[PDB]
Parts: structure tokens; C-alpha cells; sequence
């Protein structure tokens, strides 16, 4: 959370398990594995997320809810930012080498 | 700090806990069986209530708070006689400043006379879902609804009597979350979850909230509930 | 101390009083008949609604005086789900799983101790909830207490005789469980808990004002 | 005798068992948690077949033969990764008036050519509920049916060479009773249990049924299966 040293609030981290649908409500998301994040407490929540592969689909889902929206005081700020961050673990592996999708002679 | 509780569920918080009558929740200890099902433990979080300048305050019944909750609210519909203690975590986010009072009270077996004397009234205007029911400054009038006036809390007590129960305040200005472990109190072991509420949960603002102006209307009070404890009578045959 | 709940509550009191006449034109005035409850004393009624859960045995003595030999009286407890007369003169009466004491007059009042009957493990002065599910509310089968029915004794043919029964009741071996706050509100019904609003205490005048 | 299993499901019975491969249902022993659930253990019986003078055949195709039984069928609308053995009794109840021979056997991964080459058939052409389907006599001469002539099991092979398989022959004149012990066999460790069936049971009687006059005109096969070992992939975060 980028947002001011003086916001507080709550958010619903939930994770679903991959062939599995998302949530659809807040109520729904709350009965699957969840974080309750406070942004008055914390700045920053870790997942480590389980169960990745090619898949060459079912794929797990992360969604995130308002609970109990962002309260400020007066004479701050009336938005703020999430930012997100993306990195392996340890536990990959990699096998046959082929060239990049990415490149056009 | 933060203690990070976790039961499948991650709560961060943190006052300390109150607990009941300094009796923790506990098991049970034939021709009844019995047996615990240790995977309904876990939190439930209840949605939030905003607390206003107009609001007077709230209550909740249970355990018909939770019988739309997954796997806890699926044992009231099999298992015929159940038990089980609670630990409720209430808890408020506001700047410093906002300014406040509230009182987080557990009052068991909470009878409550209706609006209108000696008129009957549906088992819906006073326990539906996970909703929150409200008080009101004035004094009810109407045929079909539980008496709400704040000021004798539904019972025809004092307001000001009700820290007789388990309970904690949360002053705005020092802390702002409440812990209280209620333990499961009847008069029988293990009695039917829907003909019965073992008890009420009460927020009630003494202090109205103020705020001055260009900041936030609202402070969101979000109720969070896990069982411990809970325990069943078993459905096989004896030997 | 004189604080001890015991004690508190260890006090007796009136709590039904009834006449009946031998010949009447009335069946239902031939015989005294009284749910054992403790909600038709208010005085009482607010000593026992500041605990949530009681358990005592009950000690009954009956002041019975009659006006125009020497006159008998059948006093006759029934257990709670035991037969119920609806006549003078029934099978009810004759039932051998019913207490009864044949007491004459002139002499010292009649007496015994009903023990604590119930098969939960306390009696509940509240019950929040319903009986069948959602002439129901707040009323359980648990705390229910027997009957007394009383009955002039006499010959195969009844003469006049007006007689006046007075109950007296007082708890014994009292313990309670969970305190509640006193009550504020009067009583407005003898099985609910129906009240109207009333102000929290009576106004000063000024918050400065101290005067005696 | 009577060996009287029980699970929370009695069954009486007793030949003896015929271990697969001669190896045991077993559990398998990260970035993939996994987790059995030891509750779906205990016999779902099957409903009876009539053997009757008529009848050639009978198969069904596991584990789609399971998806609608309590616990175990709802294990695979969950987790999206599954295995596990089974254990399987096959038990007839005839007279000594009677004659007749089955054979009982579990061929691991059967596929089955169409009726009427090179012609697409649905998914419901031999698996749906728990239906026992049936092999016919006469070749088949349907476009929407798989190939059920008798005599070539429906994959082009000797009816005769089905004895390579895990078996037992239930000759009414000496026994009444079979069990087959199958493990997970697979070419990876776990797979989706809706795109694949493991495996086919089929009762196949060599030498027709006969029972002279005013006698029962039928004999009932009973098949109880109890799934053995099972394991799935977890549902909750890593650390």
C-alpha cells in the first residue's frame, strides 16, 4: 500500500485453488483461504501461491475486496495506490530450451 | 507488534482478552455418544456496520448469527444438539481525530419484551441471518416489533447496568478493539441450536461520534467470530 | 454477613391467598387449585430476576381457618405431569402418586418440603427462545412446577363451609448462578417480560446544584 | 465362517483375495502440498444385476461408476486431482440347483472401438450413473454405439486371453464369491478422475444359466466397491 501515513482500513485477500471459479461476492470469498489485510497495521502482505504450471485452462485466482473501505482524516489525500510485485521461489525448474514467442525477424 | 492468528484464516491485530468468567471454552468431560468436529475453528467475518452520528446502536443473536456460515452453520441442520463457546473480536479503525465511546457487552439469555404489551410478535424481528439489528432513540410503536428503546436496552434494565456482563470499551482516543472469549453457559450439557440463543451481542456508542469537517462520515466496526470448542452428539450405532 | 445469597433469598413470604365454599353453585369454587410460581409476588419476583439460573428446594406452610366438629382438609400436591382434578370429587383425589396430609384444625400449621424437581440441573428465570419454533416465546417445560390443590373433607353429604387458604413459600439450600442488573420497569404481565419505557433516574436541576 | 468387515458399513461374507499385481493400494511417498481424506474409506454397494437366462455380459466403468456416491463423488467436484485403489467383491446367491461360471475381471485402461467404423460416439455410449451396461450376443449395427459383440470384449481380442488380467471365476457348483484388490495404476502420479477411467470391471458368464422347473428364474450379482488409499492435491497456501 503507496497510499498516505495516515489512511486506515482492511482489505479481503481470498485465493482459490486452481478449476475452481471465483467468488462473486465478498461473503462468498471469505469461505475460501483468506488474509485480512490492515493498511494500519501493515504495509506490506505476502502470499506464496502453490501449484504453478505450464498448463499446455485451470489456474488459481487472487481477487481482493473492500472490507470496510479507507477512512482518512481531514486534509489528506482522497486516492491512493497498490502496487505488486511478482517473483519465483526456489522451487522451479525448467526444461527444453525453444526460442521466445516475442521476436519477429 | 501484531500476533498474526491463524487458523486458515489470518487475522492481524492488537487491550487484552476478557475472558468470560475466567472460564475458557472447554469439552465436554455411554448411551450418548458425542463427538467434536475440530474444522469448523476458524474465523467469520461478519460485514462491516457503519457507525454514524445518527446510529444508537446494534445487536446480533446467536448462534443464529452464523447458521448461513459454511460447515458450522451445516452442523445445525444434521447434528440435533450441539454446544460450543466463542471467541469475538471486535474492532474499529479511525483516525485520532474522530472521537468516541462504545461498550462491546455480551448478555446472556437476553429476553426482550415486545412493542406494544401483551402482543406477540415473529421470531424475525429480532434474529434473521448474519444482519444487524438496530436500536432506536425513541420509543417503538409498532405491532410487530421488539420494544427498542435505547435507554432501557429491550429488558427494562438501566444502560448504564449493563457492565454487569463480559465486556470491554473501546475509547476512540486510547484504543480501539475489544477480545472477549464468552464460554458456553445453559442449564442443560447440549441443547437444539434454532429453538434457543444462548446469548446477544451488544455495541452500544455512549458519546455520539464527531469528527469536525472534510474528513471521513463514517467508522466501520467489523465483527469477527471463530467457535472453539464445539461439540456434537454422534450418529452411529452403540456397540 | 447477612449479604450471603443464601440468605438474601432464605426469607418467606405470602404468595396465594383464595377462598373456597363447600356448596356453591360453581364446581370451580369448590376447591382451591394454584400453579406453584414465583411471579405473582412482585416484591419476591425482583429478589429472583438478579440471577439467571437458580437451584433450591421449596418449603410450603399452609394457614387455613374456616367459619360456619371438628373439620379435616386434604392438601394435595401433584407432581409436575401427574393427573389434575377437575371436580370436588374425582379419581384425581384418590391418585396414591400424589402427596396429600390430612390436617385438622387446631393445630400447628401443615408443612413439607417439595425437593428440587426438574430434570435439567438449575431452573432458567429468563429463557431467550421458543418452545415448538417461532404462544411460545420465553416459556420452557424445564422450569416448570407442580400444583396444589386443597378440598374440605367431609362425609357423603357436604355442609356450608367458607374456608380461607393462605400459602406462605420460602427457598432453601439457594444457590445462584450469573448476576443480572436489577430491574427498573414495572411489571406489567406474570410471564413476559413486557414493559414501558421509563427515565433512567429523576431530574436535578442544574449540574452545579449540591443542596441537601 | 464370516469374516464380518466393517468401516461404518457391515458387510458378512466368506476362495480367497487376488492382490492385483501383487501390490497393495498405497499412499505416494513441496510446490504440490497433497493431503488423503481417510473418510471416504467404507463400502458403497451397487445395485443387484439379474442373471437370467438371457444375459451375456455386464461392465462398468470406474471411477465414473462412484461419482454420484456420498463424500467420494463430491471429492471430485472439488479437487481437480486425484487417485486411488479399490477393493471390489463380487458375490452371487444361487442354490446347488443351479450351474453356471462368471468371470470376473478389472482391465486397465480399455478402450473400446465404435459400432460402425471410424464413426464418433458420445461419452454416454458406456459410462453414465452407476448403470451396469451389457454386451450383446449379435454383432452391433448402431452409429451412436460401442461395438458389444461378446466374443471380442469389445476391443478385438480373444474373449478366452481375458484371464492375463487381475481375476477370479466364480463357479457356481464350488464358490459364490470373488474379490479383486486393485492399486492406482497410471502412467503419472495423479490425474483428473473425470477425463480418464482407470479401469473397467466386467462379468462375462461362460456357460448359461440353467435351473430346471419351479425354481428362482434368476440369481442376483451384488458388486461392493470401498475405495482404498485415497489422496488428492491440497487446497490451502504454502508458507
Amino acid at each position: 500500500f503507496c497510499g498516505s501515513a495516515m489512511a486506515t482500513g482492511k482489505f479481503l485477500i481470498a485465493y482459490s485453488p486452481p478449476g475452481a471459479n471465483p467468488p462473486k461476492t465478498r461473503k462468498d470469498a471469505m469461505l475460501g483461504t483468506h488474509i485480512i489485510w490492515d493498511i494500519g497495521l501493515q504495509s506490506s502482505c505476502v502470499l506464496c501461491v502453490p501449484w504453478i504450471s505450464q498448463t499446455h485452462t485451470s489456474a488459481g485466482y487472487v481477487t481482493c475486496w473492500y472490507q470496510t473501505g479507507m477512512i482518512v482524516p481531514p486534509g489528506t489525500p482522497n486516492s491512493s495506490s497498490i502496487m505488486c510485485f511478482a517473483s519465483a521461489c526456489n522451487d522451479f525448474s525448467v526444461r527444453m530450451l525453444r526460442d521466445t514467442p516475442f521476436i519477429s525477424q | 507488534r501484531s500476533i498474526t492468528l491463524g487458523n486458515s484464516t489470518i487475522t492481524t491485530q492488537e487491550a487484552n482478552v476478557v475472558v468470560g468468567y475466567g472460564r475458557w471454552p472447554t469439552y465436554l468431560r455411554e448411551d450418548q455418544p458425542t463427538q467434536p468436529d475440530v474444522a469448523t475453528c476458524r474465523f467469520y467475518t461478519l460485514d462491516s456496520i457503519k457507525w454514524e452520528k445518527g446510529s444508537v446502536g446494534w445487536w446480533w443473536k446467536f448462534p443464529e448469527a452464523l447458521s448461513d456460515m459454511g460447515l458450522f452453520g451445516q452442523n445445525m441442520q444434521y447434528h440435533y444438539l450441539g454446544r460450543a463457546g466463542y471467541t469475538i473480536h471486535v474492532q474499529c479503525n479511525a483516525s485520532k481525530f474522530h472521537q468516541g465511546c462504545l461498550l462491546v457487552v455480551c448478555v446472556p439469555e437476553a429476553e426482550m419484551g415486545g412493542a406494544v404489551v401483551g402482543q406477540a410478535f415473529s421470531a424475525t424481528a429480532m434474529a434473521n441471518g448474519d444482519k444487524a439489528y438496530e436500536f432506536t432513540s425513541a420509543t417503538q410503536s409498532d405491532q410487530t416489533k421488539v420494544q427498542t428503546a435505547i435507554h432501557n436496552a429491550g429488558m427494562g434494565v438501566g444502560v448504564g447496568n449493563l457492565t454487569i456482563y463480559p465486556h470491554q470499551w473501546i475509547n476512540l482516543r486510547t484504543n480501539n478493539s475489544a477480545t472477549i472469549v464468552m464460554p458456553y453457559i445453559n442449564s442443560v450439557p447440549m441443547d437444539n441450536m434454532f429453538r434457543h440463543y444462548n446469548f446477544t451481542l451488544m455495541v452500544i456508542p455512549f458519546v455520539k461520534l464527531d469528527y469536525a469537517d472534510t474528513a471521513s462520515t463514517y467508522v466501520p466496526i467489523t465483527v469477527t467470530v471463530a467457535p472453539m470448542c464445539a461439540e456434537y452428539n454422534g450418529l452411529r450405532l452403540a456397540q | 454477613s447477612e449479604s450471603t445469597v443464601e440468605n438474601f433469598l432464605g426469607r418467606s413470604a405470602c404468595v396465594y391467598m383464595e377462598e373456597y365454599k363447600t356448596t356453591d353453585n360453581d364446581v370451580n369454587k369448590k376447591f382451591v387449585a394454584w400453579p406453584i410460581n414465583t411471579k405473582q409476588m412482585v416484591q419476591m419476583r425482583r429478589k429472583l430476576e438478579m440471577f439467571t439460573y437458580l437451584r433450591f428446594d421449596m418449603e410450603v406452610t399452609f394457614v387455613i381457618t374456616s367459619r360456619q366438629p371438628v373439620l379435616t382438609h386434604q392438601i394435595m400436591y401433584v407432581p409436575p405431569g401427574g393427573p389434575i382434578p377437575a371436580k370436588v370429587d374425582d379419581y384425581a383425589w384418590q391418585t396414591s402418586t400424589n402427596p396429600s396430609i390430612f390436617w385438622t384444625e387446631g393445630n400447628a400449621p401443615a408443612r413439607m418440603s417439595i425437593p428440587f424437581i426438574s430434570i435439567g440441573n438449575a431452573y432458567s428465570n429468563f429463557y431467550d427462545g421458543w418452545s415448538n419454533f417461532d404462544g411460545s416465546y420465553g416459556y420452557n417445560t424445564l422450569n416448570n412446577l407442580g400444583h396444589i390443590y386443597v378440598r374440605h373433607v367431609s362425609g357423603s353429604s357436604p355442609h356450608p363451609i367458607t374456608s380461607t387458604i393462605r400459602v406462605y413459600f420460602k427457598p432453601k439450600h439457594t444457590r445462584a448462578w450469573v448476576p443480572r442488573p436489577p430491574r427498573l420497569c414495572q411489571y406489567k404481565k406474570a410471564f413476559s417480560v413486557d414493559f414501558t419505557p421509563t427515565p433512567i433516574t429523576d431530574t436535578r436541576k442544574d449540574i452545579n446544584t449540591v443542596t441537601t
